[PDB]
């Protein structure tokens, strides 16, 4: 399903 | 190519390229920032994992999207197809490689403290996954072993060194989790770990101030959105 | 660099880079198309313009971010933020001297009918607003005067050749009257060309298909957007 | 304001 995402930036 | 650029100006230059989202600068910034040879900040490891997983995200995300096209197509639609999945495949294993090689000389080596050292560790773990997802045959087994291998030892460690509300530590198991899941034809084993994750974090939230609260609690939500994906 | 490959493979992988979202890939692969030096179909033209739009497009939204940065800055930031605008601009003028080097050999000068030479001459505008965009001085006096030769030069052929409802009519006046308002610090006569543009395209649109309509009142629509905001 | 923008995909 889903991973660490990345932050925002 | 980044050799005559100070250190801290590459890291400068990389906050920037974020802000702009130019991450293929940003990694390029990064990677320049690495190969000056001094350890980074926990700061500047957060930069150079959100420049590659930018990156490689593009990467993967393109990738699908033309082995999707290509699984369709097995009228004639000639070579293109495949040539154009196969450019990008290869273009992957190239931003996976200079990763690793990062990781490899010598950011692990030099990693003593369990912040960096599982942070690292993760981080192999994590583009051996991606090597893997693109993988076929007895390089894929290989490359699994590989990528278990990194999120094993990041385990371990994290187990014996960090609290279980630690945010690197709850990371590391979301991510060996999908490994378990996605990659490892393993589903029951990314379901324990996910579930045990959760529970052993919850009866730690206790500990923690209202601004790491928040921090384990966004990653813990993770780990119950695949377990509801999951079961 | 595109040399050895087939022109329609090179315009297939355009079409696959495109659903890729790898639009630097794309423009790469339309760029080798128009260097066979064969004349480009109505798609092909369209295939030409996004792939550069969202290359450029992407320039110009970190540029705007880097020099608001810039101009926030003049406690001493050091040379890091200047220096990483510049590159970024270097970079986008790099990208529209190609588009307007393809444009000039010899797209152009091979563009016989109204819709393909409406189509270039519009781009070459385009491309020299985005110069203008990032130009300081009397250099942008010259880029500012050539932008505006290339759009009236597509206004007086479209005016003449096609009815005032044809899409690429619409959108040449949708971003000439930008260029006025943005550019060259002609606010009313933006005005006067957008509203004169959508009424004459309102009392055609009775003679068009259910189809021709939806094109053509999607850019009408731009056109009272800005409107609404310029009044 | 707003030129033409790229079409989706
Ligand atoms: C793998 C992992 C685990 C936790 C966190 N975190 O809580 O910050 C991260 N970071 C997310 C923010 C940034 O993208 C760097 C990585 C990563
Ligand atoms: C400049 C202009 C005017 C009209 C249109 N159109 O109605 O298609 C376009 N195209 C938009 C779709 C694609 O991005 C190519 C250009 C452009």
């Amino acid at each position: 399903a889903g991973s660490i995402p990345g932050r925002r930036s | 190519a980044m050799g005559s650029m100070e250190r801290a100006s590459l890291i400068q230059k990389a906050k920037l390229a974020e802000q702009a989202e130019r991450y293929e600068d940003m990694a390029a910034f990064m990677k320049g920032a690495v190969e000056k040879g001094e350890e980074l900040s926990c700061e500047e490891r957060n930069l150079l994992s959100v420049a590659y997983k930018n990156v490689v995200g593009g990467q993967r995300a393109a990738w699908r999207v033309l082995s999707s096209i290509e699984q369709k197509s097995n009228e004639e639609k000639g070579p293109e197809v495949r040539e154009y999945r196969e450019k990008v495949e290869t273009e992957l294993q190239g931003v996976c490689d200079t990763v690793l090689g990062l990781l490899d000389s010598h950011l692990i080596k030099e990693a003593g403290d369990a912040e960096s050292r599982v942070f690292y560790l993760k981080m192999k773990g994590d583009y051996y996954r991606y090597l893997a997802e693109v993988a076929t045959g007895d390089d894929k087994k290989r490359i699994i072993d590989s990528a278990r291998s990194a999120y094993q030892e990041a385990m371990d460690i994290s187990k014996k060194e960090m609290p279980p509300t630690n945010p690197i530590r709850l990371g590391l198991a979301l991510n060996f989790s999908v490994f378990h899941y996605e990659i490892a034809n393993s589903p029951e084993e990314a379901i324990s770990l996910a579930k045990t994750t959760f529970d052993e974090a919850m009866a730690d939230l206790h500990t923690l101030s209202e601004d790491s609260y928040k921090d384990s609690t966004l990653i813990m939500q993770l780990l119950r959105d695949n377990l509801t994906l999951w079961t």
